[PDB]
């Protein structure tokens, strides 16, 4: 039983084991960093791991990854930043994953027109970027 | 075509048990490197020292690299 | 906020890619360029579809990124290789071949 406090001053409540999930909470709580929805989503994330803690039950709580996994780009974003910051192995891993799998796309201007990455290559650089990574084209 | 052939055949063959030009004993190096257990004439000698000091050294497989090869 | 991601998180990003989309990646911006260029990457690249090798990771990385690196390894002769039989995993004799080539090239450009 531990009380945890985030941007919006929220004291949300966790247990001390499902909490020990994250190395960064367990070895030392203002937490001015991590909001209170994305709080509330590793709370969440940690209290279903915890219950798959204490195969059929492993297809079900992929597939309760999957579902989660569903949010938009700035949630995905902020998930990332928090797990970092947080030190949590499995959802860094999930969304590093559904990152992937987003950038599993198609020539550079389809990866740079949807994250609106704003390329700035030299026409040298450019081309020669090309021509040193032609056996993939 | 040959030069390459003969080149990595005789270093498999060596490798299971002329200078011109130095060019197939560079191609032995990595296989006394990656072992278990552990490892005109003049500039291509002072080459080959320094190939060695830099990687830090002081059948069917034969069939199937050919194969490859070609 | 993907479009000023730092280096830790781009690499965390393509750490779960292949090949293809390593290198097609490596086309998207300079820091994405710069985070692709990473030894790590390219060796798990290399190493994933091996199996089969082993005389211990600490030798092979170290001499594969002393005669050019496992980028140099993968587009040379790695690629052409699985061309042909892309479901085929690369045994011991690959290995043998492509070393070898990356050594003879070094040689040959090093003067």
């Amino acid at each position: 039983k531990i009380t945890l406090k985030s941007s919006d001053g929220e004291n949300f409540e966790i247990d001390e084991a499902v909490a020990l999930e994250s190395q960064t909470i367990k070895h030392m709580i203002p937490l001015p960093n991590v909001t209170s929805k994305i709080l509330s989503k590793v709370i969440e994330y940690c209290k279903r791991h915890v219950e798959a803690a204490e195969g059929s039950s492993d297809e079900d709580l992929k597939t309760w990854d999957s579902e989660f996994i569903k949010v938009d780009q700035g949630t995905l974003f902020d998930l990332i930043l928090a797990a970092n910051y947080l030190n949590i192995k499995g959802l860094l891993d999930l969304t590093c994953q559904t990152v992937a799998d987003m950038i599993k796309g198609k020539t550079p201007e389809e990866i740079r027109k949807t994250f609106n990455i704003k390329n700035d290559f030299t026409p040298e650089e450019e081309e020669e970027v090309r021509r040193e990574n032609q056996w993939a084209f | 075509p040959y030069l390459k052939f003969a080149h990595f055949t005789a270093n498999q063959a060596i490798l299971e048990a002329s200078m011109n030009q130095g060019l197939q004993w560079p191609a032995l190096m990595q296989a006394l490197a990656l072992r278990e257990g552990g490892p005109h004439l003049h500039e291509v000698g002072c080459k080959l020292a320094q190939l060695a000091e830099a990687i830090h050294v002081e059948g069917s497989n034969a069939f199937k690299q050919a194969s490859m090869l070609l | 906020g993907f479009s000023n991601l730092d280096e830790n998180l781009v690499y965390e990003v393509l750490k779960h890619v292949d090949a293809k989309t390593l290198a097609m990646s490596s086309c998207v911006s300079k820091i994405w360029h710069k985070t692709a260029q990473d030894e790590r990457l390219w060796e798990l690249i290399c190493t994933r579809h091996w199996t089969n090798i082993g005389c211990g990771q600490n030798q092979l990385r170290s001499v594969v990124l002393a005669l050019g690196g496992f980028r140099r390894l993968h587009s040379l002769y790695l690629w052409p290789l699985s061309k042909p039989n892309p479901r085929a995993r690369f045994g011991k004799d690959e290995l043998k071949l492509t070393l070898s080539l990356l050594s003879i090239r070094y040689y040959e450009k090093m003067s």
